[PDB]
């Protein structure tokens, strides 16, 4: 390696900076981190979306709705026990 | 062995469950015409049998 | 152009170019135009669908089917707003092998330029992907264009992996190329314009 400044510099192409998830698109820092989410996830109803114009992931409210308040006389419904 | 009334209400159950089975790929187009196509959505599921 | 206000269309392609780059003023006619042959355009969402088992990933077009990446994408400067990430991670590094060229579609435009010396080599991608990190759906940064310093003497000259030009002749504020010297060697031969 001779460190001459004539010297073709390329990008990678693929970025390091932001290995993207096989099945999803969920970014970290490391894809050793990213291992163990395909490992458990991609192996409720609806857990997470993530959106191209925030780059954030927007999140379901929990099933624990009972702390959750009642206002005036109406309960809020939950989804019945159907796998048992 | 299994007593067959047991048999007959967990079968008549699971054709419950069955009956009220979405097909999770067209979720796509149930988001899209509940938005009047304002936000899409694309939920990769991985067709199992 | 001497406003700092650049018309035309956009064009991301891999050029590497050992002499001379000149995104302002574009040379030959500029490829892929809207509805020529065979090039594709993205329709509004700017959306993605993955494919199982290897297969490439589908881009939707704007007639709502899905069409592969590798080839010609025309993009609208709002597609490209709503769809910042999907850009960058999927059709950008298609752009960065060569393997597609893409077309950004917004009639005008604040330009920024860079001058780098063709002596030490260069790849304007690092400068392009600050570029697009940048852009909002609220609004886009003004558009980077790395421009070769023109030398007096005709140099050894560095391959620089060149991404962004433009479609219409911006270099209509330019003047000079070197003024102070004798006679341009490498860059363009831009004298003072009667």
């Amino acid at each position: 390696v001779v460190s001459d400044p004539q010297s073709m510099k390329v990008t990678p192409i693929v970025n390091p900076s932001s290995y993207v998830c096989n099945v999803c698109n969920a970014r970290f820092s490391t894809m050793s981190a990213l291992s163990e989410h395909l490992r458990s996830d991609h192996r409720n109803a609806i857990r997470s979306f993530l959106t191209a114009w925030d780059d954030i992931r927007i999140l379901s409210p929990d099933v624990s709705s009972k702390s959750l308040s009642a206002y005036l006389d109406s309960a809020v419904a939950n989804g019945p026990e159907l796998i048992i | 062995l299994c007593d067959a009334l047991t048999l007959h209400i967990r079968e008549t159950y699971i054709m419950l469950l069955r009956s009220m089975h979405q097909d999770p790929t067209q979720i796509v187009q149930i988001v899209n015409e509940c938005a009047n196509n304002l936000l899409n959505s694309t939920i990769p599921i991985s067709l199992r049998p | 152009n001497l406003f700092n206000v650049a018309r035309g269309n956009l064009y991301l392609v891999q050029t590497a170019t050992n002499g001379n780059w000149s995104p302002m003023a574009p040379v030959a006619a500029p490829p892929f135009v809207r509805g020529g042959p065979n090039v594709r355009v993205v329709g509004r969402f700017g959306t993605i669908v993955p494919r199982p088992n290897g297969l490439e990933p589908q881009l939707i077009d704007d007639g709502n089917v899905p069409r592969d990446i590798a080839g010609d994408w025309v993009y609208p400067s709002d597609v490209l707003q709503v769809s910042v990430a999907v850009f960058r991670d999927y059709v950008w590094p298609m752009v960065k092998a060569g393997r597609t060229r893409v077309l950004v579609e917004l009639g005008h435009y604040v330009y920024t330029l860079h001058y780098y010396d063709p002596q030490i080599s260069l790849d304007e991608a690092p400068i392009l992907e600050e570029w697009l990190s940048k852009i909002n759906p609220a609004g886009i940064p003004p558009v980077p264009f790395c421009i070769p310093i023109p030398q007096v003497y005709p140099c050894i000259t560095a391959r620089r992996v060149h991404y962004a030009f433009t479609s219409e002749n911006n270099n209509d504020s330019l003047f000079s190329t070197n003024a102070a010297s004798i006679d341009t060697a490498f860059g363009e031969n831009a004298a003072v314009s009667p």
